[PDB]
């Protein structure tokens, strides 16, 4: 952190940054409808709900 | 005179069919014919109110791209069809709600749809789907507002749940126009003039109250010429 | 990113006399490259003068 | 045969018909060409390319 | 479908494999946007068989250029329908012909 | 120009004989302009202007 | 530009001039001597280079006095 | 609401000469300014009633193809000189009859017309003819008329020579559409109509008169 975002923090404390938003997100000009999902998970791994 | 001119006026409504008619304006001077011929036919292909359908929601279905059970068409053909469908709502009402229920084999149309009688179905028989089994059956809600003009549905500003399906609406009732000029017999005079204009429309509207209509539009326009100032 | 209404003001502002420069490939000469002023279209395609 | 199937549906020999500009409501000083084609949309589309 | 053709639409639409041709003839005992079963003539049938015919469409796929895969029936409950008869339309197919 | 610009400037500059309007007299392009507006004379009219 | 060229001589010469007054207009605190008119500053520097207000003798000139002062 | 509709905000008119002007009109709904231009235009161009020369009596003259001896001009080009005669009749006269005549050498001008105080020229300096032998004179008799738009000679087809009639005061008017944007509604039209008249009416005026006819054309509708 740069020393000004120290002094940021030490105002407002705020502090979440464990992790990183990596998402999948609808392309820029793209409006659409979601007709079909589909999920493959590695033998091994818990079945979320979905 | 030389200075005052001949008003026409409503001489003759005919009523070929439910969505054909002709309408007959005279006298006319000369020139003043295709005036208003051409000035009518781009008001009423432009600018005239209508009702359509915007909004339905049929039990069971996420989606337009998907199909139902016992239905032969998609509920993308359905809401085509849908696009079809020429309403009356009763003045007054922006938005109505009406309901299609039916069961059984046949073709679904639209003298099916359940309406609180503040609407009018012009065609009834309209198809709207086919089902094709015993066991089939359909329950959709349709909502149809005024308006003016094509309105698509992603030009619409943006909750709306799921199931909700959005239906571009062409409010226009007005399909085809026409018109001619040609002579009136008017007491001895030769150089007056009849204009006859056709309208083919999907049966909403009334000829009368569409010339009325475009009339007071172009008054309305022309208003700011008859007072002609900087603003 | 939201694209208010005054974002496009501001745009309208910004381009109201800064030149763009137009290239067709290939580019044979120096006249397959030109500075034109920009007006702003509705659309995805750029217009040209005859 | 083709002049044939034109005097059939009563059409004009020559294809031709007078056409009038919905701007002005005048006729033009031609007949013009008027029939139908079979058209296509490729697969160019300016949502892609821009 | 074309206005003008020049009457190879068919030969395409039906030697694609994007339309859905009867394998036997019979009469459609059910229609659906979805599903076709077509009970088959008596006279075309391999001794000790079901008796009907299954297409199940292909509804809304896409395709390698992102394009859409849809099949369309053609046919109402109860139709006859004799061998190489189309009963769904594929993606630009218009009763068998190609539009 | 090219196509349809250079087509129309030569429709418009054509020379037809015995057209409506031949022989008038105008007292410019201005006139000109009314007279064509008017249907009093074609486009092609061999006339006299000041 | 044709009068600024005719101004000037060298288009080149016109656009060095230009930016020069330009960045004055706009990085610096200087003032357009012409109704600015909703304009860019290289518009502005272009209309005055037509005028006959801006050269490049007078742009040294003021600088000159500038340093002096 | 389905029965509002927008109406110009800005008009602005600019003013070249006394009888030539610019009225620009914005914002107008998508295809409205070529409705207007089209009907404003065609009124005002064949419609609009107006006063001017019509008809004409020259001494000595029988046919239009005849020639004159000590005029410069043809007969011909002295009835286009009549067709370009600005002319305001007072209300409740149809028809008039004026008189010009002129011995010497020099340009007749239609400042040299004597009438009966009912008929006013706007354009004095227009130059009907050119007198070149001072033996020579100029006797004509001119008719001036109401009518309406723009009525040449040979739709209405003794010794009396035939004017194109340009009853409307209109000389020239173009109209040009533009685009217009209120908000993010770039699809709206912007009127422009470039207009000249002869003199008799200022092209505001002329522009309320077509109007005013248009609009009470409609009355029986609204």
């Amino acid at each position: 952190l740069t020393p000004e975002e120290k002094l940021l923090r030490a105002i407002f404390g705020e502090k979440a940054s464990d992790v990183k938003d990596t998402s999948l997100r609808v392309p820029n000009s793209v409006a659409g409808t979601v007709i079909d999902v589909q999920v493959f998970t590695r033998d091994g791994v818990e079945k979320d709900k979905r | 005179s030389v200075t005052e001119f001949l008003k026409p006026r409503l001489v003759d409504i005919e009523q070929i069919s439910t969505t054909h008619a002709k309408v007959t304006l005279e006298p006319l001077e000369r020139g003043f014919g295709h005036t208003l011929g051409n000035a009518l036919r781009r008001i009423l292909l432009s600018s005239m109110p209508g009702c359509a359908v915007t909004e339905v929601e049929i039990e069971g279905v996420l989606h337009e791209y998907s199909t139902k059970e016992g239905v032969q068409e998609d509920i993308l053909e359905i809401l085509l069809n849908l696009k079809g469908l020429a309403v009356r709502v009763a003045e007054g009402k922006d938005e109505v709600f009406i309901t299609l229920n039916k069961s059984g084999s046949g073709p679904v149309v639209a003298g099916d749809i359940t309406h609180d009688g503040d609407v009018e179905i012009v065609n009834p028989e309209h198809v709207i789907c086919h089902l094709t089994s015993d066991n089939a059956a359909i329950a959709m809600r349709i909502k149809v507002e005024r308006g003016r003009g094509y309105v698509p549905a992603s030009a619409r500003i943006h909750e709306r749940p799921i199931g909700r399906l959005l239906v571009d609406a062409t409010f226009s009732p007005v399909d085809k126009i026409a018109y001619s000029v040609e002579a009136a017999r008017v007491e001895q005079r030769t150089d007056l003039d009849k204009l006859v204009i056709d309208m083919e429309t999907n049966g909403t509207l009334e000829p009368e109250e569409a010339i009325r209509r475009a009339a007071t539009i172009l008054a309305e326009q022309l208003d700011a010429f008859v007072d002609l100032r900087d603003v | 990113e939201r694209e208010e209404a005054v974002v496009w003001d501001i745009l309208d502002e910004v381009i109201r006399e800064h030149p763009v420069l137009l290239n067709r490939a290939p580019t044979l000469h120096r006249l397959g490259i030109q500075a034109f002023e920009p007006v702003l279209i509705e659309g995805k395609a750029i217009q040209l003068h005859p | 045969s083709i002049k044939a199937m034109l005097e059939l549906a009563d059409l004009p020999a020559s294809g031709q018909l007078t056409l009038f500009d919905g701007r002005t409501g005048d006729a033009f000083e031609r007949p013009v060409t008027v029939g139908y084609m079979y058209m296509l949309k490729l697969n160019h589309l300016v949502d892609d390319k821009m | 479908k074309p206005l003008v053709g020049t009457g190879i639409e068919r030969n395409v639409a039906v030697d694609s494999g994007v339309t859905a041709v009867a394998k036997r003839g019979g009469v459609i005992q059910s229609v659906d946007a979805s599903r076709i079963v077509v009970k088959v003539n008596e006279e075309e049938l391999i001794p000790g068989e079901a008796g009907i015919d299954i297409y199940n469409l292909t509804k809304y796929t896409r395709s390698n250029q992102n394009t859409c895969i849809n099949q369309r029936p053609c046919v109402m409950p109860g139709e006859p329908v004799a061998r190489g008869d189309v009963l769904a339309d594929g993606p630009s197919t218009d009763l068998g012909e190609l539009a | 120009p090219s196509q349809d610009v250079v087509l129309g400037l030569y429709y418009m500059t054509r020379e037809k004989i015995n057209a409506k309007g031949e022989g008038m007299y105008l007292t410019g392009p201005a006139e000109a302009e009314k007279a064509y507006r008017t249907k009093t004379a074609e486009l092609h009219a061999r006339v006299k202007v000041r | 530009v044709q009068d600024a060229v005719e101004k000037i001589g060298n288009r080149f010469d016109l656009v060095l001039v230009a930016a020069r007054r330009a960045r004055q207009m706009q990085s610096g605190g200087k003032d357009a001597l012409v109704p600015e008119e909703n304009d860019k500053p290289t518009v502005i520097a272009l209309r005055e280079i037509e005028e006959g207000l801006i050269t490049k003798d007078v742009l040294d000139a003021r600088e000159r006095q500038e340093q002096q002062e």
